[PDB]
DNA sequence: TGCGAAATTCCATGACA
DNA sequence: ATTGTCATGGAATTTCGCA
DNA sequence: TGCGAAATTCCATGACA
DNA sequence: ATTGTCATGGAATTTCGCA
């Protein structure tokens, strides 16, 4: 069986709804399995057409042989297989009810979650300017299983943007009395 | 002048008149019998007056000027009395041509890393398509990865919007520009400095120096041609693949892509390369380091049998921009502070300020 | 197709393909180890689809495509079926550029005698000067002898006026024009044929065919610029002071001035020469005619070592007059009907005309 | 002394008033001493001014070393004299009433006088087309005392329209005729 | 019958929209 | 059915002045 | 240990406003 | 304070297949 390489495998998920940031609503993002890089994408909707508009970028630079999802309405549309089918990428799709990615990909996943609530307090209206931070931290991001960030993965090179501060990731005291005030 | 002439006349020697020639006097001038024949020689007090009327003629060069000169006078050494006036013809100086080629290219490194060097250029204005009308077109030192960036205009609005999406994968050391309005804004500067971004900026009017995205251009520009063959140029839903088309594509002389000199292996695009298929990624990383590092790299040309170099203190002349129909093509002489490199110089110019410079856009004063 | 690498498969020796490496089926594929790695030996019949879709992928040429193809297939003789393609893209056979100069330049022979041949050109538009914006320029090909006219327009009718002030002193066997609107209109035909002159034109969109005048437009504009420094560009009433300066301005390569060539004497011009003070009016015309003979005449230079010369018959291509944004900057291929001369030729073009065409304008078609 | 040659002296002089062609009434001659060539300049008046812009475009071709004239008011004006001194023209003057020029520009100018006299009538309004016509006649006839045409003794070459028709010059009986009508 | 220096010739370079 | 040209100023080469 | 032919490499040419 | 580049397709050169 032959070693796990980057493009084998995009992770993709929405998340969202969000506060309106630039009249953009959702998130789309993508995990290389191999790898951990992330990339993600600003939508207004987690619809198919997003769906195409926002992986047409990535795609115009590199192109997965399998995109693994859930089994969200954008994903399991005819337009998206007839897209992916365009593109000679097949489908996967988890079972309904159970998500299921990789050890690596769970984790990535959890800290763009954790990592965007933790931005979007204080300033839950300015998150679109900020994605590109966000990429560049997780993919800067030291993997403690091995011995690689994301972006030397990837590239093969240490990056010009090092964030040698493995960071709180968690809510300061504030932040937890200001996150229960803005969701009420 | 006078003297001299008189001291000659009753048949003395004297240095510079040859003493095989017989020198008379004829209505009230100097003359002498040379196998050419009879000719006037001036008091010198009168040469330059004379040397300066045969050049004003029609401003002409050494030989050209010395040849009025010829037909009525004669004087020793007279070549190095037209030569001075031409040094001291402003006119001439300005809107003559040079006859000295620029010394041969440099051939800079390549840049060791992807991410080290960014060379950024716009394309256009192109054909309306979708209401935009430019390409932002960036190119990867090192490996030769491009991205493309539709605008409405070659702006610094467009420009930093565009390197916001692109830097949300890596930031470069350095980004190499032209001196574009779009890239010389101190907004954009400032968006550089916020990220720790070096700017770095070609010698003005001098699109070689942009040579590695320059030439990507032609690509872009080669390949939405072909594919836009006997249909209407809507180039907008194309940017896309042209980019995947050209980032894929070999290099006959490098034996790679793009797309591998930036990650070392393919993705899932028509024809992937499976060499590394039983390599691990970090076997795999390992071989890429070392293609990197061995890639032809070319060498300076030979110099062209008649190009000049520049030399600190040697008056040069730098190249009007965009000359008013009529007016000199050269600006005023002006001096070499500092060479930079053989290529590449500092002058105290026109203005009296430092100005760095392309070689391409000088040329050597005549005559000293 | 599938009798072949059924054969094959069975151990017998098929032409072109070696007998030494081992050929097998895997995945309902033939493959072969070869050196690089396991390539798959397509059938005969599914070759073309193939080359095809490596090549559109970014119209790549010969290598850049096989090195696509490699990646994944092997057979006999793959890069003849890639130059089997290239040669039959259309788009890439009129947007790709020539790496093949043209041969080198014929130096034709200057006219004999003064008035044998008029070149002819327009200057402009210039600053407005007293309402004038043009100048017609006409050189004659013996002597160099030059004549300024100030225009409002390049019109046939300013021609017309221009050179029926001219012939007033003499009227030439031919005149040499390019193909500006003026020279090619039927009133400009007639107003020569009437006057018994042969009208002879450049190869379309070729400045170097009318290299004698356009090389004095040079010398026009650098004198006029020299006279204009620091002062408005009022031209106008400089033209006649320009056209005399130069007339009587030496070539330094034959020693003598236009004037002189025309003439075989200096006017009252300063430093007018004397040397022919003590020969007859006959005497003159008659070293003047040996002088006419003798001048130098250059030879055609070495080519360069990558040039092509039309051969009858010939594939080649005639250059795009002024190429739309994103288009083809080549027409389809047409034939050489004729070789009038090294460098020019008839062809049976894209409108199923003859045209009458400078190598320069032409590229051979590649790949045959 | 030295042999005479083109340039030596042009020998200039008015004809007119005439009727009016284009706008123009006199011609002003100029007539070259040792070669007999001519050019013709229409003027709107015999004054210093027309001389000056008629000789200014003769003088961007060749200059004369004497200019020989009657004592017209238009040559020994002191702006005239001004022009020639500017130029290194000598001028030159024949006594009031007493015109001298030489044997072979006499006999030009006579040539001049008959020709224009003989293609005026009939079409007295379309002299200033025909001025090309004339100048080309009078400089490719030829010179009965030299061997040569002007053009010749110009150029040093044959010329490419020869007058091979040595011509009447005379009126013939129609054209005294309406010659007696037109000035009537 | 040879030297140093001046004069002449050679010619690559660039520009004619 | 038409086709490059030639001013320019350093360098290379030849000629000149003298012995 | 050497041949004919294919494969690979060389590189002048031209175009990036 | 900065600097030319590289796809292209014939030709030159090297390698391959076989003996
Ligand atoms: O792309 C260029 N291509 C030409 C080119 C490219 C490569 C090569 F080797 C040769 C020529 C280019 N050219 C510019 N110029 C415009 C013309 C007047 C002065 S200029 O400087 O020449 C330019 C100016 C401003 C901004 N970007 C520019 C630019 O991109
Ligand atoms: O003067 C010319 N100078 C350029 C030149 C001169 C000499 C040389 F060697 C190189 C270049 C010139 N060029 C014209 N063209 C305009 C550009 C598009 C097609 S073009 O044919 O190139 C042109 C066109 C129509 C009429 N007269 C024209 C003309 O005079
Ligand atoms: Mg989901
Ligand atoms: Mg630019
Ligand atoms: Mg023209
Ligand atoms: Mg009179
Ligand atoms: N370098
Ligand atoms: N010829
Ligand atoms: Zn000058
Ligand atoms: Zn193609």
């Amino acid at each position: 069986d032959r070693p796990q390489k980057p493009f084998d495998k995009f992770f993709i998920d929405y998340i969202g709804p969000l506060p309106p940031s630039q009249g953009y609503l959702y998130v789309l993002v993508v995990v290389d399995g191999m790898t951990g890089f992330t990339w993600l994408y600003p939508t207004k909707a987690p619809s198919t057409s997003a769906t195409v508009k926002s992986l047409n970028v990535l795609t115009s630079i590199a192109i997965p042989k399998v995109i693994h999802s859930d089994q969200g309405a954008a994903f399991t549309s005819s337009t998206f297989a007839e897209w992916a089918k365009e593109r000679g990428i097949h489908l996967e799709f988890s079972t309904p009810y159970h998500p299921q990615s990789s050890g690596k990909v769970e984790r990535k996943n959890s800290d763009i979650k954790r990592l965007l609530t933790k931005l979007l307090v204080g300033r839950p209206t300015k998150w679109y300017d900020l994605l590109p931070v966000v990429q560049l931290a997780l993919n800067n991001t030291y993997s403690p299983v091995l011995k690689y960030t994301p972006h030397q993965l990837l590239f093969g090179i240490d990056s010009n943007t090092p964030f040698a501060n493995q960071d709180t990731l968690d809510l300061t005291r504030e932040e937890e009395l200001s996150l229960l005030q803005e969701i009420r | 002048l006078d003297a001299e002439l008189d001291q000659l006349l009753q048949g003395h020697y004297i240095k510079g008149y040859p003493k095989q020639y017989t020198y008379f006097l004829e209505d009230g001038k100097v003359k002498v019998s040379r196998p050419e024949g009879v000719k006037i020689i001036p008091p010198q007090s009168d040469r330059q007056k004379i040397v300066l009327q045969a050049h004003n003629l029609a401003h002409t060069g050494r030989e050209a000027t010395l040849l009025k000169i010829a037909n009525l006078y004669w004087w020793p050494n007279m070549r190095k009395d037209v030569v001075k006036q031409l040094g001291r013809c402003q006119q001439c100086l300005i809107t003559n041509a040079s006859n000295k080629a620029s010394g041969p290219i440099l051939r800079p490194d390549r840049p060791q890393k992807p991410f080290d060097k960014f060379f950024i250029d716009y394309i256009g204005p192109l054909p309306p398509s979708q209401g935009y009308l430019y390409v932002l077109v960036v190119v990867d030192g090192m490996t030769g990865f491009t991205w493309l960036y539709p605008t409405k205009a070659p702006s610094t609005s467009a420009t930093v919007k565009s390197l916001n999406v692109l830097t949300s994968i890596a930031i470069p050391k350095v980004i190499h520009s032209d001196q574009g309005a779009a890239f010389t804004s101190s907004t954009f500067a400032e968006w550089a400095k916020e990220r720790g971004i070096h700017l770095e900026f070609s010698t003005p009017y001098h699109p070689q120096s942009s040579g590695k995205v320059e030439r990507k251009n032609s690509d872009i520009k080669r390949l939405l041609t072909k594919l836009l063959v006997g249909r209407p140029t809507k180039w907008y839903d194309l940017l896309p693949v042209v980019q995947l088309a050209l980032n894929n594509t070999y290099s006959p002389v490098l034996k790679y892509t793009p797309h591998q000199l930036l990650f070392g292996i393919d993705s899932n695009t028509p024809f992937a390369n499976q060499d590394t298929l039983d390599l691990t990624r970090e076997e795999e990383l390992s071989l890429l380091q070392e293609i990197r590092t061995s890639l032809y790299h070319p060498s300076t040309p030979p110099a062209s049998s008649r190009s000049w170099s520049p030399v600190v203190g040697q008056l040069v002349q730098e190249r009007v921009a965009r000359p008013a129909s009529l007016r000199p093509r050269w600006h005023k002489p002006s001096t070499v502070l500092k060479v930079l490199n053989p290529r590449t110089v500092v002058i105290l110019d026109h203005l009296g300020n430092n100005r760095t410079v392309s070689i391409d856009n000088l040329k050597p004063t005549s005559h000293q």
